[PDB]
């Protein structure tokens, strides 16, 4: 029903799965309560409606953002420029462009949120802290941003809508002289319109 | 209607006004020449089809088609010396030859086994083949060019081409020897063979089924390659490479790009396929090391 | 004048100049500085010249 | 709720002080490497003395902190290359510590040669399938 | 450029050699080019607006910060 | 002024070295008019915040007029979404 | 990955100096294709086993493609008996 | 189910320590 | 040789004297012979496959290990 590694980049079906289970339990309950075909149909309809409302809730943009915040991904909406900040420390293998597939719920949620804006132009920018060489930080940030951009493009986003750029320690949202600020500086930002 | 066979070919001279589009139908030989002579056409053939052949010029287009029915004619040669050429359309399983056709833009629309030979500096921007026809163009220079194939032709092109878009919906076969492109977009659907050599600043390939994209020697600075069920693509990205193989598909990267990211969905594969024996085989770096 | 390959195909190669001067070479042809070309390699991107030095894709 | 992305595990002040010292050491090392490279840039690559070949493209993830000779012998054995040693092994061992992950045997041999430096030198002859470690003529 | 719309998107060509027409320095990170007087003026306007003006070559990001220099 | 008081309390909750108060507004008369209006607004808000003493060494003030909007919906005057005052700072340690 | 976890636990049960991960597969397209596929498989398995830290100084990796089969029954693809990954080592002392 | 590396730097300071070690080793190799 | 089948059984003749045709050394234990370029290549292939290639004379085992030497 769902392959843990990115579901083969295939469309996901929580809506249909949840409504199917809900109609199943509703039909079972109606059959137990009545013993009649009409009662079973009424129970199945009740399951269908409850599954419809539950999936309407659980497919909402607000719920997706709440889940991304339950995960370690931050969402910022200022005007109509929406930004997702994803920490490399959690979503990348240490100091490598390799995506951390153990965190596939977060990546899938990022893809699902980005799917709500089919016309947006997405820029993926990579950032590292102050440790290392200038060339090293530039290359590593570029590689991480490029891996994230490739993931977006593979999960069903056009290649023209994506641009990936990597800054080193240039644009910092925290003080690199302190440990936690330096950690906050290690991030990938996805901006769309 | 009577058979052409039984007579010997004769020389004929006919006067033709200046033209730019040439639409030819039926089975024959068409030869195109350029020189100091005025627009002229000579039809060498038996002295029976010389009246059955229709040579009519209207609104800058010349219609070399069948006239008063088609009993039989396939040995007639129409050699046209003209200084003006802007389009070419051929159907009917014939033999077309031309050289030194200087141009800034034209189109070739071939159909149904038109053995075509070009030996000039033919700068074109649109190509089309209905199918089952062989095209051989030697010398092309363009700042934009578009190929859409819907049949199964065999077209090979030479020169320098700023290829932009390529669409393949049939079991066609296409080759380009040197291309200098900024953004290439290739979409191959069914059993289409593509071979391109040259440089590309940003290549985007989408192969769907049984499609072969022998893009080796086409060094793309950025590569966006996606392969679907049972398709094969060979890539040689230089700076940035992004690949996705969906199911039973194959991507082979013959060059180690500075940054690389490949994904596999069902049974797709992305392999290195390098020599292992080259004396200068660059190894993976911190930023290159992706583990499939 | 230094030379690097821009693209290569079995049969002939395409080279770029130090300042950006294009050039096309057959299996046996002539280029300045390197003299005569006798072997181009396709799978491995190197062309051998009679001068005793090889020209490869630039890095 | 309000949150920011990197919520890692709790860190200790021992690790914090070690991290600050390590960053300072890394910056000093960066300055030192840059100034030496500007003073005298390298002219020759050790890929001449250690040319790669087939079966030298077998890969290995090594974590070694001992004398050079045993690691070189293990690399040569895994590459199916006969191991040869030249020169007298010094009383003070040529210790090397290579901590890599999934890189080819030719690259590991190159790293070993660079780390050895003026004490020892690694050569590879692929025609003879020989990995040769020679201890320099000091002393 | 278009400075207001919503995304203030625009383009500034860069000439590497200091031509008499374009002789105003721009330091795109460590890579410096030359542009014209109107181009420098609108770049300074964007700098006042505090907008990142990264250098792109063939659609590829090269260096982040742009700061005007001696005219 | 009650809203400005709440914002002053918020700024006082942090330690910082420099705040930045910037003003943007919709186009009304001319570029100079918008620039002068935005600079005056930033001056006044910065003055009130400075008077309600915040732990800030510097409070930079500026107004770009209508230079950097944050929405494509430019319809409206002061009700426009991109007609606003930005107080941006960095927490010090 | 559960199977790889059990194998990593097994490798962690011993003390050793060098493990070797070798990959063999049935012939599919070409000798080069088989060799590249097997080397990639060995690389990936070795990387995972290395990350699940085993007491191993060196973890050598190689893929010979279809060079040393263990069964004359070559029919099949990846279900064929001689398409496998061998992890060989020697217990140290 | 895949498990994270046992030696994975998942501490705010440990990550910086590890990248500092990486940079020091790189500069050593360059020297 | 036949390198895959199942048992990779094959045969390599050895010439003791360094002929111009066969001048590539093979060290079968302490006893060394000379073979050709193709023979050396296939022996190295077997060595990569990690297969014992003992030297037999008249069907009699003489020496176990074979390692290629200077060409």
């Amino acid at each position: 029903c769902f392959h843990p590694p990115y579901n083969n980049f295939q469309p996901d079906r929580r809506a249909v799965k949840r409504v199917g289970v809900d109609t199943g339990i509703g039909a079972v309950a109606g059959a137990i309560a009545s013993g009649t075909a009409s009662g079973t149909l009424i129970g199945a309809a009740a399951g269908g409606t409850v599954g419809l409302v539950a999936s309407i809730y659980r497919d909402s943009k607000r719920k997706i953002i709440r889940d991304l915040q339950k995960q370690d991904i931050q969402y910022v909406e200022y005007g109509d420029t929406r930004t997702l900040i994803i920490p490399t420390d959690k979503y990348f293998m240490f100091s490598s462009p390799r995506l951390n597939e153990i965190c596939y719920p977060g990546l899938n949620n990022v893809i699902r949120l980005l799917n709500f804006y089919p016309q947006s132009t997405i820029y993926v920018a990579g950032f590292t802290d102050n440790v290392g060489s200038r060339s090293h930080k530039r290359k590593l940030s570029q590689a991480q941003a490029e891996t994230m951009m490739t993931f977006l493009w593979a999960n069903g986003i056009a290649a023209k809508r994506l641009k990936a750029e990597g800054y080193g320690d240039k644009n910092a949202i925290s003080d690199n002289a302190i440990i936690h600020g330096s950690a906050q500086n290690r991030r990938i930002e996805i901006q769309w319109f | 209607e009577v058979k052409k066979q039984g007579t010997s070919s004769t020389r004929q001279f006919r006067q033709v006004s200046s033209f730019n589009q040439i639409v030819v139908q039926g089975r024959l030989n068409v030869n195109l020449h350029t020189g100091y002579n005025k627009p002229e056409v000579m039809l060498r053939g038996d002295p029976r089809d010389l009246v059955q052949v229709r040579t009519i010029v209207k609104q800058n287009t010349l219609y070399v088609s069948l006239g008063q029915g088609y009993p039989d004619y396939g040995a007639v040669t129409v050699d046209i010396k003209t200084k003006f050429l802007n389009r070419f359309r051929y159907e009917g399983a014939g033999v077309v030859t031309g050289n030194n056709l200087r141009t800034s833009y034209l189109d070739l629309y071939l159909a149904n086994e038109g053995t075509t030979r070009l030996a000039g500096n033919i700068g074109l921007q649109k190509l089309e083949a209905v199918g089952n026809g062989v095209t051989q163009i030697n010398g092309v220079s363009s700042r934009n060019l578009q190929i859409v194939l819907k049949g199964d032709p065999k077209v090979l092109i030479s020169g320098f081409v700023n290829l932009r878009q390529l669409d393949m919906y049939g079991k066609g076969t296409l080759s380009l020897y040197w291309i200098k492109s900024d953004t290439l977009t290739i979409r191959a659907k069914k059993a289409a063979k593509i071979q391109l050599a040259g440089i590309v600043n940003r290549l985007d390939v989408e192969l769907w089924d049984f499609a072969q994209f022998k893009g080796k020697y086409l060094r793309a600075q950025r590569s966006f390659v996606k392969t679907h069920d049972k398709s094969v693509a060979e890539i040689s990205a230089v700076n940035h490479q992004s690949s996705l193989a969906t199911d039973a598909s194959d991507i082979y990267y013959y060059n180690l790009s500075k940054t690389r990211a490949d994904f596999m969905a069902f049974n797709g594969s992305v392999l290195d396929m390098r020599e292992w024996g080259q004396s200068d085989l660059k190894d993976f770096d911190r930023y290159n090391k992706q583990f499939p | 004048i230094i030379y690097y390959i821009q693209a290569v195909i079995p049969g002939r190669a395409w080279l770029i100049g130090s300042n950006g001067s294009t050039l096309t070479v057959r299996e046996g042809s002539k280029i300045p500085g390197y003299g005569m070309v006798k072997l181009i390699d396709s799978l491995q991107g190197r062309i051998l010249t009679s001068s005793g030095q090889v020209i490869k894709f630039s890095q | 709720k309000f949150k920011k992305p990197p919520i890692n595990n709790p860190s200790d002040d021992a690790t914090i002080k070690l991290a600050e010292a390590a960053v300072s050491v890394s910056d000093s090392m960066l300055e030192m490497a840059k100034v030496e490279k500007v003073i005298t840039p390298p002219s020759k690559d050790n890929t001449l003395t250690i040319p790669n070949a087939y079966n030298l493209q077998a890969r290995a993830s090594v974590d070694w902190s001992g004398p050079i000779e045993e690691l070189t012998a293990r690399i040569a054995k895994a590459a199916h290359f006969r191991f040869r040693v030249l020169g007298k092994s010094p009383s003070v061992p040529v210790l090397i510590s290579i901590s890599t992950k999934d890189e080819s045997l030719a690259e590991i041999l190159r790293d070993i040669d660079y780390q050895a430096g003026k004490k020892a030198s690694i050569h590879v002859y692929p025609n003879s399938q020989v990995v040769e470690l020679r201890y320099a003529k000091i002393y | 450029c278009d400075l207001t719309k919503f995304r203030w998107d625009c383009d500034l060509p860069v000439q590497v050699k200091p031509s008499p027409a374009s002789s105003l320095l721009v330091y795109c990170g460590s890579s410096y080019g030359y542009i014209t007087k109107q181009q420098y003026d609108i770049l300074a306007r964007y700098q006042r607006a505090s907008v990142n003006m990264v250098l792109d070559i063939n659609g590829e990001y090269i260096d982040s910060p742009c700061i005007g220099a001696e005219r | 002024y009650s809203l400005l008081n709440e914002i002053a309390a918020f700024l006082k909750q942090f330690r910082k070295i420099a705040i930045t108060v910037t003003s943007y507004s919709s186009k009304y008369v001319s570029v100079k008019r918008e620039r002068a209006l935005t600079l005056a607004r930033s001056r006044v808000v910065s003055e009130y915040l400075w008077s309600q003493g915040v732990d800030s060494r510097i409070i930079f003030t500026q107004g770009l007029g209508s230079d950097k909007p944050i929405t494509s919906y430019t319809l409206g005057g002061d009700r426009s979404p991109n007609a606003r005052v930005e107080i941006t700072f960095r927490r010090a340690v």
